[PDB]
């Protein structure tokens, strides 16, 4: 049990696509999107 | 009870405020997160909203109104379209930052909270709306909802109950007004975020036209703990109808700003002076706190005295709990400027949609500028009474009625500073 | 059967579901003073004029969005009431320019009237008033944007009516600008209703600029003859000379539109 | 927008020649009713009159805008075309 | 500062801009996570990505969005005008933030400004000539706790003094790092001095949990 140090120093390799990156790798386990029907309201 | 405070550690929600243990899953289920999750999620959402609306909780996002009760809008069939919970953690209201600690340090805790609010209410998914400039406190929260998916979590079978639940994450692009539920709902369809009108409300068209709540973080997170603990330990916190425990944001001119859980209705005097170490020069030294985020009015030195900080004992003051934040002004202050900076960030917000804020924001800015210098009438102070008193109640959303009322607050309890200021501007100008 | 019951003034009417407090309202010939709305537009919500005291509720309601409930007593002519459309016009005028001898809208302007029948007398505004560029988006719509009060009417007649989605807001709170963004042209058979639509002088009329008042022109209503449409429309004359054409309400032909040909 | 203008009932007659004087280009004319305009609360009123000072008249009927539709929800629809995509 | 357009040489529809590649495979899921037909919801991340890509939205960059995504150009031109976030015109390298609202501005926020114009010889709202820097002040950015602070592009600088300023300005220039976070002597918001709360072990799994679970 250590309390005396900070164990959140991971987001100081964070880059301008690390957001981006992991949003791409989530892709796989989401769920199939709901559809309204139409491409777009302007269909 | 009869006093407030002095909240056992071991009774603290949010046990890495600080981020001085593992933030990642390993952490955060050592610490109770995900645990028998699956169990709660088998109860149904009956029970769920049951420990909610049992526990008092109130919403934490400034407004607060009655969480369990607010949630029960979504119980109820399918009429075709899917149903979304939204989670605020656009983060905005100046003094707060309690929701960017729960971000980075328990992301668990909110992705478990998405998951059991988001199944009390029926949601298929989760959009956690975070604001931009929180890029390193998002990217620790897909961090964290990549682990979920990937222990089975969160997903299809989420916890192998069988539901079937996404948490998305989306960022903003610079906007206060965002954190405004239905601006953030325009904001996540790709508009301009510029508040809706109700009705409809979002629980009946929200975001992409569906079902959706909105809940600020803060709020979701502390949800799993009440579901395993259950609603009557939350409820013994605080006082009647203002339960629980509230991370409060202490700011200003304090010796040790911080951010700390502590329990709701604890004074005001006691949460500064054991926690962010006193006012600086001293207690006497204090000459008013804006206790809710800058939203609130303020409030001077003989009220702090003995308030205490929950939503019912604020308003009896006239002011507010707002979101906790604790901004604390000493004598050394210019008080005008102080607040005349605060109606200069509502112009530098204000969406610009409807024409008492669009233009009586503007306004009270232009006129609190000479205040601060003085260069303006006594009769003038009236006036702004008046064009604040018109905003607020007359427009869309309440970032109208969140700049009336710091005005209100200043004028209502430092009149002679703001004359005194003006006799000064006239003897030096005559 | 479905028809639910309000009070308009103590005055009962009977009401279809959906209906807004404005509709009711305008059943017992009470006009809701407006801005932002109008009945061929989607709602908008904005301008905030229509509020409108309902009876025991603490919180004035935009009667032109607002659906009325059964037992809903419409008070539109309490203290509330007008002290809010006194308040709203008060920030509508605040930045509004000193145009009206200039501007095109004088004499038939929505602004005008509804400043002298439903607002204040006199100014406390103290400051100095926001002045925004001009715009070019053709030859025959002629743009004044520091008159402009916001009311996205024109946007959305382009975006619903003329199906082009080229005007929007651009910018945030008080320094929010209706145009084009882009140096754009809006050429559309139906552009020039936008002129119509205009509560103030923002939008005028290019070729009407400057040649006549209102209250002098004589109103003919007459037929359109450049299409097979039979558009109605008023011939306003002055002094034995044509000035310009209007459109003339027909629900069943061209609603309160013409073409940019027939205009 | 405003409506009060078109609640009672006009009777006006058919314009005749305007031309220029001379001297000045002012609008001159020779018709004693161009100017005459009258008002009446019916049509009935207003056909009553016309018929017992003999003249000829055309009646065209009230034009009343029809009660419209109006849902601010529709604004957000989720698979209909009435979605705004702007406020 | 102007919410027109006019056309120039540097920022004109024919400027070119495209996504590359790699960054067509992150819209592609940006896209996916929203339903379909209402793909008009991924304007402001996929806006978003192309100044992560090109630095700044020239009016290409925007054309190119309302392209992919089908929606009117007008309707990207709204959302860029109306988030602060989005620059319209080129930023320096570093694009420093600093927050002047009322928290930030008690703890002396404005010698914070007044040191960074001087290291960087600039005012608010100026980019340096050798285009490394761009200051501005903004509202408050979220860490008042920790005030006075700046964003400096991604990353958050807390707890600073002048002199800490001065030193990240420096690393800036060099061509290093410096690490985000408060320079005083505390990791985040906790109160200096010693924590007051959160000093027991946090309880395992299965603490106070009721019964009937
Ligand atoms: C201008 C403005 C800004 C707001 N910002 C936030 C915010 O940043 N976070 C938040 O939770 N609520 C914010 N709110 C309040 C939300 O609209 C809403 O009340 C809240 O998210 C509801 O969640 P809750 O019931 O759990 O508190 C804001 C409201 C306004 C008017
Ligand atoms: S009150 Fe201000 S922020 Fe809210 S909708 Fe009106 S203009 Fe926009
Ligand atoms: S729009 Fe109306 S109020 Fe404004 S200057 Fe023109 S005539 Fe006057
Ligand atoms: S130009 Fe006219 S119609 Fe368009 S928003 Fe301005 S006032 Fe309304
Ligand atoms: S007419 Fe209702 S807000 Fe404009
Ligand atoms: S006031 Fe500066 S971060 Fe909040
Ligand atoms: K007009």
């Amino acid at each position: 049990f250590d309390n005396t140090t900070y164990k959140n120093l991971q987001h100081h390799d964070y880059s301008t696509y690390t957001f981006l990156d992991l949003n791409l790798d989530l892709s796989k386990f989401r769920m199939p999107q709901p559809s309204s029907g139409r491409e777009s309201p302007r269909h | 009870k009869t006093s407030f405070g002095s909240l056992k550690d071991e009774d603290r929600i949010f046990t890495n405020l600080y981020g001085r243990h593992d933030w990642r899953l390993k952490g955060a289920q050592s610490r109770g997160d995900w645990y028998k999750t699956k169990e709660i999620l088998l109860k149904g959402p009956d029970w769920i909203l049951g420990e909610v609306k049992t526990s008092g909780l109130r919403g934490r996002g400034g407004a607060g109104f009655p969480t369990g009760l607010k949630w029960s809008f979504m119980n109820k069939p399918s009429d075709g379209r899917p149903k979304y919970l939204v989670v605020n953690a656009d983060e905005g209201e100046p003094g707060t930052c309690k929701d960017r600690e729960i971000i980075r340090h328990d992301p668990h805790k909110l992705v478990e909270g998405c998951l059991v609010g988001g199944r009390a209410m029926g949601a298929r998914a989760a959009y956690i709306y975070i604001r931009g400039e929180f890029y390193n406190e998002a990217s620790n929260l897909q961090v964290a909802i990549r682990e979920a998916y990937e222990a089975g979590l969160i997903g299809k079978n989420a916890c192998g109950s069988g539901y079937d639940f996404d948490v998305f994450v989306v960022r903003g692009a610079g906007a206060y007004i965002c954190g405004e539920e239905t601006a953030l709902i325009e904001s996540i369809e790709g508009k301009q975020g510029k508040p809706r009108l109700k009705p409809p409300f979002p629980a009946d068209v929200g975001v992409f036209g569906c079902p959706t709540t909105v809940a600020n973080v803060e709020t979701v997170a502390v949800s799993p703990t009440i579901c395993r603990r259950g609603g009557a330990w939350f409820a013994s916190f605080g006082r009647e109808r203002n339960s629980g425990t509230k991370l409060f944001n202490i700011s200003g001119h304090v010796n040790n700003p911080c951010t700390v859980e502590e329990e709701m209705s604890v004074p005001l005097k006691e949460l500064i002076e054991k926690h962010a170490g006193g006012v600086t020069g001293g207690w006497d030294n204090l000459l008013a706190v804006i206790p809710g985020g800058s939203s609130t009015p303020l409030i001077p030195k003989s009220v702090c005295e003995t308030v205490l900080m929950d939503f019912d004992a604020l308003i009896q003051a006239q002011t507010g709990l707002g979101t906790a934040a604790v901004i604390v002004m000493d004598r050394s202050t210019d008080i005008v400027k102080a607040i005349a900076r605060l109606i200069e960030f509502y112009k530098h917000e204000s969406c610009g949609q409807c024409t008492p804020c669009r233009e009586g924001v503007d306004w009270m800015n232009k006129v609190m500028a000479r205040f601060v210098r003085g260069d303006a009438r006594p009769a003038e102070i009236d006036s702004l009474w008046e064009i604040s008193k018109q905003i607020e109640g007359h427009t869309i959303c309440a970032l109208g009625d969140g700049a009336a009322w710091p005005v209100q607050g200043l004028i209502r309890h430092f009149r002679p500073e703001l004359e005194e200021r003006m006799q000064q501007f006239a003897q030096q100008h005559q | 059967s479905n028809l639910i019951e309000v009070f308009v003034d103590g005055q009962s009417v009977m009401v279809e579901p959906g209906t807004t407090v404005l509709q009711a309202c305008e059943k017992v010939g009470m006009q809701i003073p407006r801005f932002c709305y109008h009945e061929r537009l989607s709602v908008a919500g904005n301008c905030r004029m229509c509020l409108v005291e309902i009876e025991k509720a603490p919180k004035v309601v935009a009667a032109c969005a607002m659906p009325v409930m059964k037992g809903w007593n419409i008070l539109t002519n309490s203290e509330k009431t007008k002290k809010a459309r006194e308040g709203v016009m008060e920030f509508l005028l605040a930045n509004h320019p000193l145009d009206c001898p200039i501007c095109d809208q004088g004499g038939e302007c929505d602004l005008q009237d509804q400043s002298m029948m439903f607002g204040s007398d006199r100014s406390r505004f103290l400051e100095g008033k926001r002045a925004v560029e001009d715009k070019n988006i053709g030859p025959l719509v002629k743009t004044i944007m520091t008159r402009c009060i916001q009311c996205t009417r024109c946007i959305r007649f382009a975006s619903e009516i003329a199906g082009v989605d080229d005007l929007g807001t651009t910018g945030r709170g008080n320094d929010m600008q209706v145009g084009t963004y882009i140096e754009k042209m809006f050429m559309s058979e139906l552009s020039g209703n936008i002129i119509d639509i205009c509560p103030v002088g923002a939008l005028t009329s290019k070729p009407y600029a400057f040649t006549a008042r209102p209250w002098e022109t004589r109103k003919t209503e007459s037929i359109d003859v450049m299409d097979a449409v039979g558009s109605n429309i008023v011939v306003s004359t002055r002094t034995g000379e044509v000035m310009r054409i209007l459109p003339r309400m027909h629900e069943d032909i061209n609603e309160e539109w013409i073409s940019d040909k027939t205009r | 927008s405003g409506v009060n203008n078109t609640k009672k009932w006009k009777m006006e007659f058919d314009t005749r020649e305007r031309w220029e004087n001379p001297l000045m280009g002012w609008a001159s004319t020779a018709d004693p009713l161009s100017n005459l305009v009258l008002t009446f609360s019916t049509k009935e009123d207003a056909v009553a009159f016309a018929e017992k000072n003999g003249w000829s008249y055309d009646v065209e009927e009230r034009k009343v805008p029809k009660p419209k539709s109006k849902s601010y929800g529709a604004n957000f629809s989720w698979n209909k075309r009435t979605r705004v995509s702007t406020k | 500062a102007l919410f027109v357009h006019r056309d120039t040489p540097e920022n004109n529809p024919e400027t070119p801009f495209d996504f590359t590649p790699e960054n067509y495979k992150r819209i592609e899921a940006i896209v996916k996570n929203y339903p379909e037909g209402h793909k008009a919801a991924a304007v402001l991340p996929v806006l978003d990505l192309a100044q992560r890509q090109n630095g700044w939205l020239p009016i290409s960059a925007m054309n190119k969005v309302a392209e992919i995504l089908q929606v009117p150009p007008m309707r990207v031109y709204e959302v860029a005008t109306f988030y602060t976030m989005y620059n319209r015109k080129p930023v320096g390298k570093y694009h420093i933030q600093v927050c002047t609202t009322t928290p930030c501005m008690l703890r002396n926020s404005d010698s914070i400004l007044e040191a960074i114009q001087k290291k960087l010889g600039i005012k608010v709202g100026e980019t340096t000539p050798d285009k490394l820097f761009t200051l501005i002040e903004v509202e408050c950015l979220g860490a008042c706790v920790n005030a006075p602070m700046v964003q400096i592009n991604d990353n958050y600088y807390e707890d600073l003094t002048p002199k800490d300023i001065e030193e990240i300005i420096d690393e800036l220039k060099a061509g290093k790092i410096p690490k985000p976070g408060p320079r005083s002597g505390r990791f985040s918001c906790e109160p200096a001095g010693g924590l007051t709360s959160l000093t027991e072990p946090p309880k395992g799994p299965g603490f106070g949990v009721q019964a009937g679970l």
